[PDB]
RNA sequence: GAUGUUGGAUCACCGCUUCCUGUAGCUGCAAACGGUUAUAAGGGUUAGACUGUUCGUCUGAUAAUGCGGUACGUGAUCUGAGUUCAAAGCGUCGUAAGACAGUUUGGUUUCUAUCUUUGUUAGCAUAAGUAUUACGGCGUUGUGUACAGUACGAAAGGAUUGUUGCACAAUUAACCAAUAGUUUAAAGAGCAACGUUAAUAAACCGGAAAACUUUUAACUGCACUGUGCAGUUGCAGGCAAAGCAAUGUUCAGCUAAAAAAA
RNA sequence: AUAACAACUUCUUAACUGUCUCUAUUCUGGAUUAGGCGAACUUUAAAUGCUUGUGCAGAUGCAGGCUAGCUAACAAGGGACGAAGAGAC
RNA sequence: AAUCGUACCGCAAACCAACACAGGUUAGUUAUUGUAAAGGCUGUAUAAAACCAGGAUAAAGGAACUCGGCAAAAUAGGUUAUGUUUUCG
């Protein structure tokens, strides 16, 4: 595991986010001939686990509501990650609450690219 | 166990001698061969020896279409050729593997009286594998390590699997149950009906009922070998493999295989003649499109229009 | 995954609001996702075009379990969502109101990633 | 050595409830500090053995936090002030191995397994324990390895107050 | 001096008078869709509304939704809606006590397995290991699509063939890197499917045993009601700056070691 | 006919849910393992296999065809026309 | 001013139930805002089977269960402009 942990680390260099930091992030669909995307969103759960580590990114829509991914963080089709903002929330039951009621998390309305 | 012993008599003074010079004429054998270890054609039927390897776990990679491909890791220790069958003795060909390493004092006298006689190490495992002909036989002390396969090929693998305990139908057969209020009373997880009545009046063998549950030897065929490290005797499977961590794991060519597929994967034969520590890792390349149903209607759809 | 019987919400403009599927197609299993088109019946409608307790063809669009792919990722949204279908196998409507995802680069939807307002791809 | 088993922990169950189970080990934990010395079932003393290991640990550390917690394990006022000032100066170079667990074979009338916890360094002790501190012989291998792989290694027991502290009063006064 | 009722739940063994998946003829068989006869019992034989129902009517899908025997299989495994005790109402019959063979509401379901049958496991009885062959168990499934708008046909309509290719479903076998659920003396634990991998076969699995080989003919035990693929620099204890059943380690327990000199 | 009232019988709506698709994990107690203490139903005699045939007409015990290590433990409940109450119909 | 009761148990292992029986048994008094003074009482040795009982949590669906929403779950509480029915309460 620390073996390919290393390699991987000298092709991408990821900042250290947290839950609560608002995320922006290049991706390629791989179904859409690899075509190249720039996601927006909050980071509502972070796993620390090695060569397995992933995170969950949030977002809210105009009209057709909330959407959540799962993406592991060693996946090659993500290209780039940067933080661009903060969400103050005061525990766990708080954030949740937020989730499920869609509000004030419409950064971008739809995706670059 | 076994049936009780037969009663035995001495033989009469007129047939005792002639029984025994006919029973050592017949326990009388030549001199025992000796393998040459040289590459071999291979033939349309003709079976390779397989391996006794060690299960260590899984873990996971991405390939170069950016697919998640999940990896069993299998590791060779120590694999040699401890012994010979052959036709004149036994009556087949046959080649007897052995792979670890215990020590002395922890091995019954008889055990460990064989490997000593011929100066090899007290191996913890021992496995045969038929051969088709003499001269596919390999001299003793030879080794079998990750270098004996080609990747990109397929491979069975064999083993026990983990030990689960008395478990009951629900668990051990998949039983539906019955229903869990509606008046049930104290038969939520049980069996149910064993049997009719007064005909057929009995209960069938191999009635399916609770007991001891996982550990038993089973086989997966047709597993894909992804990835091979010749210098460390490392193999990469994808898929799943019966039994726990550390559990003994024997590996063969598949028999899914045809000659054609083998001839074109060019397998040494009858193993590989060089030094393994000089090997690269190598990873198989696929010829295949896992996105192709994006661009073309290859997808399952029941539904015709119009 | 949703199970035989189940509700969901029109995202077109048909009229209709409500549905229930009561039947599928093939042997996709128990339970059907994104992608898939089954008989439903109307339960909620408001318009000329459709009545409620009529039979209709439909495809569902969005789901609240988890649709992975083979990267090793998944995505979920938050509601059940279908759009109502012709026996030729067009939409009864021409504007809707959903996030269409990968499922519908494929040839056969055409119209629908023509009318979709929000595309994630 | 103790057996590890699937609950949080993995701790024994000792046949009885979380609440009752707690209840029970910190009573014991407070008498062995108090005695050095206790009989009792097999089940019971295994327990007990890797509970007071954890218990003199905090001792050695002498902080506030880990006051805090061991207010709340021990009984008594005059056990928890032994823990902190005559346990913490026997075991300052051992490291780890402060209790020991002897059988001593069955009961009499429900025939139940037995066995004797006790203190590894004191007058009154069982055996006599090893060093706390391995001496390391001049000219052995063993000397030569320490030094390439640790080369702090510790050989004999250090003082009270070390050269640094010594050496910053000297200068002060 | 007692062989528990109808229907269903759960789990079954068998026959063929074959509903689907097969093979070979005939046809008032151009193709497609059919009709009929002979042969074939390996696998499959759907989810719901009404009704106590068997049955029956209907709805959306399906390759198709076959029949019968087994105490009209199956209550010392479950159910009690109907029927078949004591209460009560209505209608009809009887002067009345009451009756219905009509209807309506309500109404107690016991048993710790001795023998035989069956699933697992240990002890004892001819030392252990490798084991050809033989014997026993299991049963090699189904749909859509591409090769083709081609053969056939005025048009319309629309194929056969395959140790075929691809996707999917059921069944069976396991598996825990990742994903979902679950335990506060918590967690990158363990067990799990809603998750992952594999199979359409002379393959796969179980016990006895010839022969061969080895031995001074072998025989407890790590807290051992999870596993020991761990027996003395052995270890899932303790301790550390550590990924926490891993790495490092001077302590604990089981089991303490050495001729001097040249 | 009838407002109110009903642990009465019938149908429907809202919401809710392991009733169900389809189950999984876990806590407490029993079972299960060890020491101590110590019952009951039942018992013509027993060393008590399968299958077809036979027969007071549905056989562990009779005839043919088969079946060969030994005694138990944990578990299930087909048969012994299993036990209980001199059938209520 | 004589005479009889005064020990001990009394929601109980001592009274009524054949028992040291999860049942039955009258009156008078006492602490306590979200708590609770006095007094009273106390369990053979373990644990990582099936199964059973009493609890807890659960993805997506939400009566598709069943003779029957049996059991379980569920914002359950208070004040309302307006409307309906009344025997006018
Ligand atoms: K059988
Ligand atoms: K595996
Ligand atoms: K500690
Ligand atoms: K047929
Ligand atoms: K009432
Ligand atoms: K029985
Ligand atoms: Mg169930
Ligand atoms: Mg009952
Ligand atoms: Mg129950
Ligand atoms: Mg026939
Ligand atoms: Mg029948
Ligand atoms: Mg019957
Ligand atoms: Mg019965
Ligand atoms: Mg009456
Ligand atoms: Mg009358
Ligand atoms: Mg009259
Ligand atoms: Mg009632
Ligand atoms: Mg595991
Ligand atoms: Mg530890
Ligand atoms: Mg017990
Ligand atoms: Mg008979
Ligand atoms: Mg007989
Ligand atoms: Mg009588
Ligand atoms: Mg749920
Ligand atoms: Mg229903």
């Amino acid at each position: 595991e620390t073996e390919k942990e290393v390699e991987f680390q000298k092709q991408r260099n990821y900042p250290d986010f947290k839950v609560g930091d608002v995320l922006d992030v290049t991706m390629v669909a791989a179904e859409n001939e690899r075509k190249t995307y720039v996601h927006r969103g909050l980071c509502i759960q972070k796993r620390d686990r090695g060569y397995g580590s992933s995170f969950k990114l949030y977002c809210v829509f105009s009209d057709s509501g909330g959407f959540i991914q799962h993406l592991p963080l060693c996946m090659p089709d993500i290209l780039d990650i940067k933080i661009v903002g903060q969400v103050d929330y005061k525990d766990e039951e708080d954030l949740k609450e937020l989730v499920e009621s869609e509000s004030r998390e419409c950064k971008f309305l739809d995706k670059v690219l | 166990g076994y049936r009780p012993a037969k009663p035995v008599y001495p033989l009469p003074d007129s047939i005792a001698s002639l029984v025994e010079d006919k029973i050592a004429e017949l326990k009388k054998f030549g001199p025992t061969p000796e393998p040459a270890l040289e590459p071999l054609p291979l033939t349309p039927d003709s079976v390779r020896v397989g391996c006794i390897t060690v299960k260590a776990g899984m873990t996971h990679e991405w390939d170069e279409h950016g697919v998640m491909i999940p990896l069993t890791v299998l590791w060779i220790d120590e694999c040699q050729v401890v012994g010979l069958k052959y036709f004149e003795k036994n009556g087949y060909y046959a080649v007897q593997l052995g792979a670890g390493c215990v020590k002395q004092h922890t091995v019954l006298p008889q055990i460990a009286g064989y490997y000593l006689k011929h100066d090899l190490p007290i191996k913890r495992e021992m496995k045969e594998y038929q051969v088709s002909s003499p001269e596919a036989l390999l001299p003793v002390g030879t080794h079998i390590t990750a270098a004996h396969f080609v990747v990109g090929q397929q491979v069975d693998v064999t083993g026990y699997t983990t030990d689960k305990g008395f478990q009951g139908v629900m668990k051990r057969w998949g039983f539906k149950g019955m229903p869990a209020s509606h008046g049930v009373s104290l038969s939520h997880r049980k069996p149910g009906a064993t049997g009719g009545r007064q005909d057929p009046g009995k209960i069938w063998k191999e009635k399916k009922l609770p007991g001891h549950m996982g550990d038993e030897k089973r086989t997966q065929l047709g597993l894909e070998l992804y990835k091979v490290d010749p210098k460390r005797n490392l193999l990469y499977v994808k898929g799943a493999v019966p039994g726990p961590r550390g559990a003994s794991i024997l590996v063969r060519d598949s028999n899914r295989m045809d000659y054609e597929e083998r001839v074109a994967l060019n397998l040494p034969y009858p193993t590989f003649i060089g030094s393994p520590d000089e090997l690269p890792v190598l990873v198989r390349k696929s010829d295949k499109d896992p996105y192709l149903m994006y661009k073309k209607e290859i997808d399952y759809f029941p539904i015709k229009w119009k | 995954m949703l199970p035989n019987y189940s509700f969901l919400k029109v995202v077109d403009n048909s009229g209709a609001k409500l549905v229930k599927i009561i039947g599928f197609y093939g042997h996709p299993g128990k339970a059907v996702g994104v992608g898939e088109v089954v008989k439903v019946a109307i339960k909620e409608a408001k318009g000329e075009k459709v009545s409620a307790g009529e039979m209709k063809k439909a495809v569902i669009v969005e789901q609240k379990f988890p649709v992975f792919r083979p990267n090793g990722s998944h995505f979920r949204h938050l509601r059940n969502s279908c759009v109502l279908l012709s026996e030729k196998g067009q939409p009864l409507g021409n504007k809707v109101r959903a996030l269409l995802t990968y499922e519908f680069i494929k040839p056969r939807w055409s119209k629908l990633r023509t009318i979709t307002t929000k595309k994630l791809f | 050595t103790v057996k590890r088993f699937l609950r949080p922990g993995g701790w024994n169950r000792l046949n009885r409830p979380v609440k009752e189970r707690l209840a029970l080990i910190k009573n014991m934990a407070t008498q062995l500090v108090e005695k050095e010395r206790i009989r009792t079932t097999l089940s019971k003393a295994k327990n007990l053995q890797r509970y007071g290991d954890k218990l003199i640990t905090l001792g050695k550390a002498g902080t506030r936090e880990s006051w805090l917690k061991a207010n709340d394990i021990v009984r008594t006022d005059r056990e928890l002030h032994k823990l902190f000032t005559t346990l913490a100066l026997r075991y300052k170079d051992r490291q780890g191995g402060y209790v020991r667990l002897i059988r001593a074979g069955f009961r009499r009338g429900d025939a139940a397994p037995v066995a004797i916890v006790e203190l590894v360094d004191r007058e009154g002790e069982l055996r006599q324990a090893r060093p706390a501190v391995t001496p390391v012989p001049k000219f052995s291998v063993m000397r030569w390895v320490k030094q390439q792989l640790d080369p702090k290694f510790i050989s004999e027991p250090a003082p009270l107050l070390p050269p640094l502290v010594r050496d910053y009063l000297k200068e002060q006064n």
